[PDB]
């Protein structure tokens, strides 16, 4: 009985190929032909924030674009402030080895998480002064790689167990468990409207979730690596994901396949880091190599190279008014551009 | 200065500096390892004579120094994502047990192709090992009634206790083929003090040697 | 609970000597900027001292410096005030407030309740005006109160720095707005602020009985720090 | 046993299946569309002069 | 003559561009730089000034015969000589310093260290140096009372004068070999191996190179001046340029012998 249902599912896998190549007449760089390059963009190295001592592995802006977080490897998760260069904390962690940290859009808490395997959520704001643990929460079984806050009740978290989480913060129940991934899940993002979002595995695969009822939506399949970061298009129709083969693509939701693919002979090295700009005309990626690029995403040609780090950059994050963008890299220190 | 207040801001900062140096400076004294092995290799052990899911985190001290022990056999998760973040250890400790007999393909291969992946990591190609052969008496007892020549083919030489541990030590240290690394070898037994004075020795010759070395001595 | 308590006061001849203590339970002392804020008999507010985190900074009033000093023990949170040589323009009651002070924080949230000590017989100052003295109100209605500086509060940062308090019968004051804009936490949503740089004013929405004290105003664009007269509010 | 986790797939491919999609070309318009129309509204393709830059 | 003056002042082109080989493989390669390569770069810096300018002005001196230049502008290059040779010797000194506390404080040390504190370890070493030396040269002139110093040359004047010359020489050379010499000694003891090319021979190998380069070099210039103030004017030709091959051979000796410099063609 298995071979029938190996068979049924071959015919379907032809149907979705057969329906999406009929749903496509023509390439979106056809359609570009006509409107205008943007031309090279030069961006300088504003604010340098060295504070750390180990590696830099997460960052997170916060909502009024003047905040940020930082998590690294010396046991560390200490805001910042980007105009003036201050510390405004220094949050001691329990566990050494962090890979993701989160602000929450109200600006009352922050998360972080690691290969300890739990998600430590910390209140700011309290009246006895010094910052504190709400909660600790453990249901998984591998790795945290990367958290988002929804609101200030509930948290979404992607794990290296093949699954993701919904939480509910004060019962610390997960809520709703996400599943159907074939090995390990390291990247996430959630739409404008925070109804749906998407994450990316080591299967070459991303896919589209609905976090009221729970069920996998859409899947693309392009990459020919592990995923290693995504972001949505700011307007919640696409989206973009770095790999480890030097290519990043962008996926559109309506019409249900690729639409450009980004890479460049003089790179063999994997992405890191994906972002946009306000508008969604500029790409950003971080990279191996040590440096960062800017794509056209409408012409896919390079437009400048962010370089001036040390080492890899592993985090990347642009602000909710466009006016910088802040790269953090395992050299300890972290960049703002403009 | 036209900074106002916008004032006491800057204190708290400087205060909050302060505290991440002096909290740099006092775990600067600790020393990092990592612990690595396979299925039966008895890694146990060696963790059982140091404390007399996740990362665990063995803790002890020896002669007025700080020293941390990582095991992370039970990450069972893809292991190239989570290495990387274990780079900058000190040293790295291997266990390899002298029971190559039998089928998990062979446990010897296996142990010897591990440790060929680990050696030629991009990560560790500048870490040094340290390397624990275990089970010295069974594997004593053993060899009075089988040849090496089933772990290896190409085999040639006595069937006695010594020169068949030297084959294997050798065989080992074939793999290193970098010229900033050493690996240190102890042939550990159960019932065994001293196993931890092997480490403080090979952790002190391997902080001087960084330390030559970074200082342009050579 | 956060907990504030004074304690060492009485009558003294004049020419005398006196310690004061200020007993702090229930937060995270070593990490707070302490001030000394008194009030005559029956008169307004007056600031005395401060001292930093980590005892670095320390002002004084410039009627009190070099008879007054101000020390902290943070191992045993305990704030002190060592005075020499009293006058008897120095009746007054004491208070210990706590001044945190970071991007977006909440200065001089809590106060203390304080000490009564009495004696016996024997230019560029921001000053500030409350031109009215007292306002009878009617339950429900909707009052505006006043505060004029002299030197415009905006400084180059954007920010505007203009506190507002409120002193109930036989008790100690609040704190209710921040910077001008910002609501302290705690205080009921119907209170408001606005005003354009040196015209200041404080809007309250529905007013109820509970409500009914003393508002003072402060600055805190530079030291010293200068309060108003106080606009008092009364039933009918 | 895998009989239910093949049972599974087939069920989520079924599902996933029969889901309308647009034309391609309309789907490149959009996207052109709305970033020809926010091109005003971003600091960072057209530089932005030192007076009213905060990192400056 | 036409080839002393110009195949030595290839010396002075060959000191200049080679410590250039230096100061920019610093800035542009990156992975040589660390939080222990601001000494050398500031060695690279005074040995520079000194190729330049005193290598070419002494070259025209012995060629003349006698100083037509300036006879007040001497007292500049004198100072500027005098500065930067005390500043190279200062830098070898500290970097002597810095390699035992890294040896004998293996743990504590390198974290213990900031930017801060190898800039002023640097800026020390120069100041003390040129406070040392400048102020010397331009007064004991008066202390004089006649600038004895003619037209028929130019030299530092308190040449037989008291006993500032011994203090001079025994500070500027005999403080720091002593120095050297001992931690260089104790640090070589240090690197033995416990546990029982090898790594001792080939440490040894470069203490004995840095050693014998610099006490050869600066040997016979401070054993003439001694003797001389209680020399043939001759000698000199010699005893200067001894000086300024240990200029010229400090980018060689402490920074091609680490093995990533080399790479770095
Ligand atoms: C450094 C120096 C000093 Cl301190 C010096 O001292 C003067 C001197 O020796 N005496 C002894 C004999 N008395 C009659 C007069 C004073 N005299 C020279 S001459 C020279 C050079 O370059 N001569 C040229 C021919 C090679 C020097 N670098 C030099
Ligand atoms: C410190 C010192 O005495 O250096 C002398 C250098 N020389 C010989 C070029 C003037």
């Amino acid at each position: 009985e298995l071979d029938q249902l190996r068979q049924e599912a071959e015919q379907l896998k032809n149907q979705i190929r057969d329906a999406r190549k009929a749903c496509a007449d023509a390439t979106l760089s056809q359609i570009t032909n006509n409107i205008d390059p943007v031309g090279r963009i030069q961006m300088r190295t504003r604010r340098t924030l060295r504070g750390h001592l180990a590696k830099i592995y997460a960052m997170h802006w916060g909502t009024d674009s003047r905040l940020l977080v930082s998590a690294s490897q010396d046991g560390k998760l200490i805001i910042w402030d980007s105009y003036t260069t201050n510390k405004v904390h220094a949050i001691p962690l329990r566990s050494s080895w962090v890979m993701t940290c989160a602000y929450a859009p109200s600006g009352n808490y922050v998360a972080c998480g690691g290969l300890d395997n739990i998600c430590s959520i910390y209140n700011l704001k309290t009246r006895e002064g010094n910052v504190r643990v709400s909660r600790e929460l453990a249901g998984h079984t591998g790795y945290l790689s990367c958290c988002r806050f929804l609101d200030d009740n509930q948290i979404v978290t992607s794990s290296g167990d093949t699954t993701c989480a919904l939480w509910d913060i004060e019962t610390g129940q997960q809520t709703t468990t996400f599943t159907g991934h074939t090995g390990d899940v390291m990247s996430l993002s959630l739409a404008p409207d925070t109804r749906l979002f998407v994450s990316g595995a080591c299967d070459a695969s991303a896919k589209l979730w609905d976090v009221r009822e729970g069920m996998c939506r859409q899947t693309f399949t392009g990459h020919e690596s592990d995923i290693n970061a995504i972001c949505f298009f700011p307007n919640g129709n696409a989206f973009a994901t770095g790999s480890d083969d030097a290519t990043c693509r962008l996926f559109d939701l309506r019409a249900d396949q690729e639409l450009m693919t980004y890479s460049h002979d003089n790179i063999i090295c994997g992405i890191t880091s994906v972002s946009f700009s306000k508008s969604g005309r500029l790409l950003l990626a971080g990279y191996d190599d040590f440096n960062c690029n800017v794509w056209d995403a409408l012409k896919a040609d390079r437009a400048g190279v962010l370089a001036g780090h040390d080492n890899r950059v592993s985090c990347l994050g642009v602000t909710d008014d466009g006016m910088a963008v802040a790269t953090g890299s395992w050299d300890s220190f972290l960049k703002i551009w403009n | 200065t036209l900074s106002a207040e916008d004032k006491a801001a800057v204190e708290r900062s400087k205060m909050i500096e302060k505290n991440l140096k002096e909290d740099g400076i006092s775990a600067a004294k600790d020393v990092k390892l990592l612990l690595l092995g396979a299925g039966e290799s008895g890694k146990s052990t060696i963790v059982k004579q140091m404390k007399i899911t996740g990362i665990v985190e063995t803790h002890f001290t020896f002669k007025n120094l700080h020293f941390r022990l990582f095991d992370v056999g039970g990450q069972r998760s893809e292991r190239k994502k989570w290495i990387h973040c274990f780079e900058d250890v000190t040293a790295i400790i291997f266990c390899v047990a002298l029971s190559g007999y039998d089928q998990v393909t062979n446990r010897m291969h296996e142990s010897l192709m591990l440790f060929d992946s680990i050696c030629n990591n991009k990560f560790f190609i500048d870490t040094s090992i340290i390397l624990f052969l275990n089970k010295k008496d069974l594997f004593g007892e053993k060899i009075k009634k089988s040849p090496l020549t089933i772990c290896f083919p190409e085999y040639t030489g006595p069937n006695t206790y010594e020169d068949a541990a030297a084959y294997i030590q050798a065989q080992f240290e074939s793999k290193n083929r970098s010229p900033n690394k050493e690996i240190y070898c102890h042939m550990t037994c159960a019932t065994d003090t001293n196993n931890i004075q092997v480490v403080f020795d090979a952790v002190t010759d391997i902080i001087i040697a960084n330390n030559l070395r970074g200082c342009g001595l050579y | 609970d956060v907990q504030l308590v004074e304690s060492g006061g009485g009558l003294v001849q004049p020419g005398g000597s006196r310690k004061l203590s200020c007993s702090a339970s229930g937060f995270a002392f070593s990490s707070f900027g302490m001030h000394w804020v008194r009030q005559a008999p029956e008169k307004g507010l007056e600031w005395v001292a401060y001292i930093s985190s980590g005892s670095g900074t320390i002002y004084y009033a410039d009627t009190v410096k070099g008879r007054f000093t101000i020390s902290r023990d943070d191992p045993k949170n305990t704030l002190f005030l060592q005075m020499t040589s009293l006058r008897s323009e120095d009746t007054a009651m004491y208070y210990c407030v706590r001044s945190i002070y970071y991007y977006g924080s909440s200065p001089f949230d809590f106060w203390g309740q304080g000490t009564t000590l009495t004696v016996s017989s024997g230019g560029s100052d921001i000053v500030m005006t409350q031109a009215t003295s007292s306002v009878p109100v009617t339950p429900g209605e909707s009052v505006s109160i006043s505060c004029r500086s002299s030197k415009s509060l905006l400084h180059s940062n954007g920010n505007t720095y203009l506190y507002w308090f409120l002193q109930r019968p036989g008790q100690s004051p609040q704190l209710l707005i921040y910077r001008m804009s910002n609501l302290a936490s705690g205080v009921p949503d119907r209170f408001s602020g606005s005003g354009s740089g040196t015209a200041f004013t404080l809007t309250i929405s529905r007013l109820e009985a509970e409500d009914v004290g003393v508002y003072y105003c402060m600055q805190h664009l530079e030291y010293p720090l200068t309060f108003g007269a106080g606009t008092k509010l009364e039933l009918k | 046993a895998s009989i239910a986790q093949a049972r599974k797939l087939v069920e989520q491919l079924k599902m996933e299946a029969n889901i309308d999609r647009i034309k391609v070309s309309k789907a490149a318009a959009d996207l052109m569309a709305y970033c020809e129309a926010h091109a005003k509204e971003d600091p960072l393709l057209t530089p932005v002069p030192a007076s009213e830059n905060p990192f400056r | 003559v036409v080839f002393i003056v110009l195949v030595a002042g290839s010396l002075s082109l060959v000191t200049i561009i080679g410590n250039i080989l230096v100061m920019v493989s610093i800035k542009v390669n990156r992975h040589l730089q660390t939080v222990n390569n601001y000494f050398l770069f500031s060695l690279a810096c005074a040995d520079l000034i000194i190729g330049v300018f005193s290598m070419n002005l002494y070259t025209l001196y012995t060629v003349i015969g006698y100083w037509p230049l300036g006879p007040v502008v001497c007292d500049l290059w004198l100072a500027l000589d005098y500065v930067v040779s005390n500043a190279s010797v200062m830098n070898l000194l500290i970097i002597s310093f810095d390699r035992y506390f890294c040896v004998t404080k293996p743990l504590t040390y390198p974290v213990k260290r900031t930017t801060k504190m190898a800039g002023m370890m640097i800026a020390a070493a120069w100041v003390l140096s040129f406070i040392l030396w400048a102020p010397a040269i331009l007064f004991w002139q008066f202390i004089v009372g006649v600038r004895t110093v003619e037209d028929g040359e130019c030299y530092i004047q308190f040449f037989s004068n008291a006993a500032v010359t011994f203090g001079t020489a025994i500070a500027a050379f005999y403080l720091p070999v002593i120095i050297m010499t001992v931690l260089y000694w104790h640090i070589s003891r240090a690197s033995k191996s416990r546990i029982k090319p090898s790594r001792e021979k080939k440490v040894t190998r470069t203490i004995l190179a840095i050693l014998l380069a610099f006490i050869i070099t600066w040997a016979p210039y401070n054993v003439m001046v001694l003797i001389n103030t209680f020399i043939p004017n001759t000698v000199w030709t010699i005893g200067y340029w001894l000086c300024y091959i240990n200029s010229t051979i400090n980018p060689a000796c402490y920074a091609l012998c680490n093995a990533t410099f080399k790479k770095t063609f």
